[PDB]
């Protein structure tokens, strides 16, 4: 007596539940048709009542890591509600694939900094304006995009 | 004087399906109490939609397990056809499954039969494969999940015909024969590499 949603069908194809009779029924009372189909809760995964079937393969999730060597994971589902799928398996059992993968070969390697260069000028036409000095990573030079910790540029006032 | 109320929720027809649950209507009237002297009617619907149970299972047709695995290959009268040129026989059976309350049962074949060419335990000459592509990572759920690619010393067949007669049908080779390669790596068949799959992810249940 915990209460579902029953379908009039199952989508083969996309295994999706369609045709909602409604709510306030026992599975046992959905599946007295082994045409229907069912979900536990609104939206989520659609039984149907007919023998349990292997579902499709799962989309692959994404990389465990974004820059080295990872692995990714899938899975297919024991779908349907009076026996058992392949062995003694019985439905809402996952089965699960493990793929290496790869994001990119290279992974970000962090710079160092050179030396500050000399500074620039203020405003001549009028008074009060900025002066600012620069750098670059000329120094371990960042291997993979990578990024420089700090600064490259450096402000400061002058009256003129 | 008396305020209208609703009386208990009743059907207002048949339930439309001999098996199972369906869909109808079901009604109630305001006379619980009666409205009386200027009392108000009552509040909401008259009429709603509601599912009915039969409590009756419908038929379930049966259907067809998967094939099993096919027989060995073999000619009637014959000890043995292996290494020979001799079509040979085998079957291959499934089980209707699942048939219930006066259901269909399976229609089609419960066996499936084709002819063979036996080379079970024939030496055939043989050459090394290139790399397979990395397997799978086993265990994928389990504690050390190691990826694999192997080299074969995979048989050269016999040219032997795709078909046969009885005064044309397909005969297709059957068992393990034994490749002989040179040995690669100190390896007569196999050459193995394994590697452990990196920054394994715990695999749980996207249905909470
Ligand atoms: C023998 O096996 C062959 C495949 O090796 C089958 O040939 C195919 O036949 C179907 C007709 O149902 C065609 O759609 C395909 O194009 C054929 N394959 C080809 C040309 O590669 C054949 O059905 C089998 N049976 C017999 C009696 O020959
Ligand atoms: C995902 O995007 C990539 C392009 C990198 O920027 C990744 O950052 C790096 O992650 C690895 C390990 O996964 C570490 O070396 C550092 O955490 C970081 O540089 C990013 O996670
Ligand atoms: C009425 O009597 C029942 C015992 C069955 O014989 C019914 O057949 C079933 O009809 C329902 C809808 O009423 C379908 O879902 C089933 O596919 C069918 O087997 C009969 O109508
Ligand atoms: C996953 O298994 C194979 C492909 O790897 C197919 O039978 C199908 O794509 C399934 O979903
Ligand atoms: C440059 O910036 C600071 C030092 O000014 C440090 O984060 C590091 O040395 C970097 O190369
Ligand atoms: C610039 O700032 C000062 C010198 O201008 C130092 O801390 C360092 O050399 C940096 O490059
Ligand atoms: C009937 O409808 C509801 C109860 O379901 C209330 O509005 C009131 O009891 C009315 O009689
Ligand atoms: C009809 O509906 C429910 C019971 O199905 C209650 O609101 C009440 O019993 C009403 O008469
Ligand atoms: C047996 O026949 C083939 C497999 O060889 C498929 O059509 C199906 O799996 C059936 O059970
Ligand atoms: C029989 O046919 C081949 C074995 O030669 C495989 O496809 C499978 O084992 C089937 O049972
Ligand atoms: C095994 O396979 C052949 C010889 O049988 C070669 O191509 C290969 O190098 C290895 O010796
Ligand atoms: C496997 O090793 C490399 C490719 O990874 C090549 O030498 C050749 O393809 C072999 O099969
Ligand atoms: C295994 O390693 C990678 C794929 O992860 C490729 O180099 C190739 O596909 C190989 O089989
Ligand atoms: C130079 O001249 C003065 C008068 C203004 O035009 C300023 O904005 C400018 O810096």
């Amino acid at each position: 007596s915990d209460p579902v949603l029953c379908f009039t069908q199952y989508e083969e194809s996309s295994g999706k539940c369609k045709g909602l009779l409604g709510g306030g029924v026992s599975v046992e009372d959905c599946c007295l048709n082994t045409a229907f189909a069912y979900q536990k809760r609104s939206g989520g995964l659609c039984q149907p009542c007919r023998s349990p079937r292997w579902s499709l393969w799962s989309t692959w999730a994404p990389c465990s890591v974004t820059c080295s060597e990872g692995s990714q994971l899938r899975y297919r589902r024991c779908v349907g509600w009076n026996g058992q799928c392949s062995g003694k398996v019985a439905p809402g059992t996952l089965e699960w694939q493990l793929q290496a993968c790869e994001d990119q070969q290279c992974c970000p390697e962090m710079g160092g900094w050179s030396g500050w260069g000399p500074w620039e000028p203020c405003s001549v036409t009028c008074s009060k304006g900025t002066r600012t000095r620069r750098r670059a990573c000329n120094h371990p030079a960042p291997k993979c995009g990578g990024h420089c910790p700090g600064q490259a540029q450096e402000s400061e006032a002058c009256d003129t | 004087s008396v305020a209208g109320g609703w009386g208990p929720w009743g059907p207002v027809s048949p339930c439309p399906v001999t098996c199972g649950l369906g869909q109808t209507m079901e009604q109630r009237t305001c006379n619980h109490p009666v409205p009386q002297h200027g009392g108000p009617f009552c509040a909401g619907d008259a009429t709603r939609t509601h599912i009915c149970n039969t409590a009756v299972p419908c038929p379930v047709d049966g259907e067809w397990d998967s094939w099993g695995e096919w027989s060995p290959c073999i000619r009637r009268n014959m000890k043995s056809i292996s290494c020979q040129e001799i079509p040979g026989q085998q079957s291959r059976g499934r089980t209707c499954r699942g048939r219930k309350f006066d259901g269909h049962r399976c229609a089609g074949q419960q066996q499936d039969i084709r002819h063979c060419y036996s080379i079970q335990h024939c030496p055939l000459k043989g050459s090394w494969s290139e790399w397979s592509t990395w397997g799978l990572c086993m265990p994928p759920c389990g504690p050390n999940p190691t990826r694999a690619r192997q080299r074969l010393c995979t048989p050269l067949l016999p040219k032997y015909p795709p078909t046969v007669s009885m005064v044309e049908k397909n005969v297709t080779f059957w068992g393990r024969p034994l490749p002989r390669c040179e040995e690669l790596q100190g390896q007569k068949l196999v050459v193995e590499e394994k590697r452990p799959c990196l920054h394994v992810p715990a695999c749980k249940d996207p249905e909470e």
